[PDB]
C-alpha cells in the first residue's frame, strides 16, 4: 500500500496508475514474487518533433536534439517524452547563463507534430529604490523609503 | 486534528494545480466524487 | 427532443453475433517516419487518452456501516470479532 501511494505521489505527472500484485513462485511454500504494473499516460499519435522560435540556439544542434527524442511506433506515445524535450532546450540555455530563456508551450498536438515554443526575453526597465534600516531591539527590521538618495 | 490533515491530503490529491494547468491538452483531471456504481441499465442516458 | 426506444433489432447486414467492421472511419493515419512535415488533411482532434482511474469501494464502505451499528447498540466490546469474521467471509 505504501509503495503504491509512494510510486503514484512521486510521478503523477508521468504514470499516475500503478497497481501492485504477488503470486506464489511454488505450491507449498509461501515464497511469493511481486510484479508492478505501470500504466503511464499516454497521447494518442505523435510523429514528428519541431523546435520554434530560438533565435540565439544554431541550426546545428537543434537537429541532433530533434532527432535524438524520436520515438518509434507513432501511435501510442508516452507523455514524458515531451518532458524529455524541454528538458534538452532549457538545459542548453542553462549551461549558456541566460535564466530567462525557457520552453514555453507546445502548440503542435493536432497535425501530429510536437512543436515546442523557445520564448527569450529582453531587459525593458530599469529602476532603482533607496532603503535604510533602523537600529531598535526587534528582530525584525523596519525601513524607510526615500525616492531619492541623499 | 486528524480530520484536519486528512483534509489537507484530500486536496491535495484531488484540487492539484500542476495538472490542472495542463489539462485541456496534455492530461484528463476532473472533479468527480467516489465511484457509486459499476452497472446501469442502459436508458439511464434518458435523463439527458 | 423524441425519446429513443430500447427494444432489440433484427436482421442487417451481418449475420447475428457480429458488426460492420470495414465501415469506414474519419480518423487519420500515421506513417512511422515524418520529414519534411506539412499538416494533417483529417486531423486528430483529441489527443491526449484519458484513463483516470476511480476504484470501487463497497468493502470499505461496509466495514464503516458495521462500526457504525454497533456503535449505535452500545456495544463496540463486539467490534473486534463481528469485522473480522465479516473480512473472514469476504475470503
Amino acid at each position: 500500500l505504501d509503495d503504491r501511494r509512494k510510486l503514484e505521489i512521486q510521478y503523477e505527472d508521468y504514470i499516475a496508475e500503478v497497481e501492485i500484485r504477488t503470486e506464489y513462485v511454488d505450491g507449498k511454500s509461501n515464497h511469493q514474487r511481486v510484479v508492478y504494473k505501470f500504466t503511464p499516460h499516454q497521447f494518442r499519435g505523435i510523429n514528428a518533433i519541431d523546435i520554434k522560435g530560438a533565435a540565439l540556439m544554431p541550426a546545428s544542434e537543434v537537429e541532433r536534439i530533434c532527432n535524438e527524442c524520436l520515438p518509434k511506433q507513432p501511435y501510442m506515445v508516452d507523455i514524458a517524452v515531451m518532458d524529455k524535450v524541454r528538458n534538452r532546450i532549457e538545459q542548453w540555455y542553462q549551461s549558456r547563463g541566460l535564466p530567462f530563456c525557457y520552453v514555453g508551450f507546445f502548440d503542435g498536438m493536432d497535425d501530429g507534430i510536437l512543436r515546442a515554443n523557445v520564448t527569450e526575453a529582453k531587459i525593458d526597465n530599469v529602476s532603482v529604490r533607496f532603503v535604510r534600516p533602523k537600529l531598535t531591539g526587534d528582530s525584525e527590521l523596519e525601513y524607510s523609503v526615500y525616492d531619492e538618495g541623499k | 486534528n486528524q480530520i484536519k490533515t486528512k483534509k489537507l491530503v484530500a486536496r491535495r490529491i484531488k484540487k492539484r494545480y500542476k495538472l490542472l494547468k495542463q489539462m485541456p491538452n496534455q492530461l484528463m483531471y476532473s472533479p468527480t466524487g467516489p465511484l457509486l456504481t459499476e452497472v446501469l441499465p442502459s436508458h439511464y442516458i434518458s435523463v439527458f | 427532443k423524441p425519446l429513443q426506444r430500447y427494444i432489440p433489432q433484427n436482421g442487417g447486414f451481418t449475420w447475428p453475433g457480429d458488426y460492420l467492421r470495414l465501415e469506414i472511419v474519419e480518423m487519420p493515419k500515421l506513417k512511422s517516419i515524418n520529414i519534411k512535415k506539412t499538416s494533417l488533411k483529417q486531423k486528430i482532434n483529441v489527443q491526449p487518452v484519458g484513463i483516470m482511474p476511480r476504484k470501487y469501494l463497497i468493502e470499505k464502505h461496509n466495514i464503516k456501516v458495521l462500526k457504525k451499528k454497533l456503535s449505535q447498540a452500545y456495544s463496540t466490546q463486539q467490534l473486534t470479532k463481528v469485522v473480522q469474521e465479516y473480512k473472514n467471509l469476504i475470503q
